[PDB]
C-alpha cells in the first residue's frame, strides 16, 4: 500500500463518511486513537491489523509500529496537511503556539476543521510527518488549538 | 467497519496559505487523552 | 472541533 496521506472512511453511519485521516509510511499506517477505536481497517481488498495503541497519546499505528520520528524544531514554520471530509488535500502553513504541560512542551497549531480532519499530518520543510492535527483544546476566545501529536519510534 | 482512501502525497507546498496564530498556552493531559486549559 | 469537541 503507496505511502501518502489517507482519508478514513466508514458506511456504518448515513452515506459514506470520513471519520478521521491517517499515513501510511514504510508500510505502517498512522492515525489517531479516538479516529479508529483500535478497529481493523481495509485497504482495498486487503486488512490492516492494529499493532500498537495509546489512549492518552490518542495514537494507533496498523501493520507495525510507529514509525513516525520528526519533531517541530521549536522555531520554524510548519504546515498542516488538512484532509477535510469531501474536500481537496490542502496544505496550510503556519508557526506553532506551544502546550506547556507539567511534563515538558509540544507544539500546537491554531487551525479549525471538521472533526473528520483528525489525522491529517503537520509537516516541516523537508516533508517529515512533525505529529498529527486533531487532539486539543479550546481557548478563551472560542477558537481551536490542536497539539503536534507524535508517537515514539 | 472503516476503510481507507489515498488522498495525496506528504509534499511542503512551496505556495501554501499563510494563517493562523501561535499561542501558548499552558495545558493538562489526562489519562483519557483529553487536553484541558490549566 | 466541529461536533467532534477537542477531536
Amino acid at each position: 500500500t503507496t505511502d501518502g496521506v489517507y482519508r478514513v472512511m466508514t458506511r456504518r453511519l448515513l452515506g459514506s463518511t470520513q471519520v478521521g485521516v491517517g499515513v501510511m509510511q514504510e508500510g505502517v499506517f498512522h492515525t489517531m486513537w479516538h479516529v479508529t477505536k483500535g478497529a481493523a481497517l481495509r485497504s482495498g481488498e486487503g486488512r490492516l491489523d492494529p499493532y500498537w495503541g495509546d489512549v492518552k497519546q490518542d495514537l494507533v499505528s496498523y501493520c507495525g509500529p510507529w514509525k513516525l520520528d520528526a519533531a517541530w524544531d521549536g522555531l520554524s514554520e510548519v504546515q498542516l496537511l488538512a484532509v477535510p471530509p469531501g474536500e481537496r488535500a490542502k496544505n496550510i502553513q503556519t508557526l506553532p503556539g506551544i502546550f506547556k504541560t507539567k511534563d515538558g512542551d509540544i507544539g500546537a497549531v491554531a487551525l479549525d476543521y471538521p472533526a473528520g480532519t483528525s489525522g491529517s499530518p503537520i509537516l516541516d520543510k523537508c516533508g517529515r510527518v512533525i505529529g498529527l492535527y486533531g487532539n486539543g483544546v479550546v481557548i478563551k476566545n472560542g477558537s481551536y488549538v490542536s497539539a503536534i501529536t507524535q508517537g515514539k519510534r | 467497519d472503516m476503510y481507507i482512501e489515498r488522498a495525496g502525497d506528504i509534499t511542503w507546498e512551496k505556495d501554501a496559505e499563510v494563517t493562523g496564530n501561535s499561542p501558548r498556552l499552558d495545558v493538562a493531559l489526562d489519562e483519557s487523552g483529553d487536553f484541558s486549559l490549566v | 472541533k466541529g461536533g467532534g469537541x477537542k477531536k
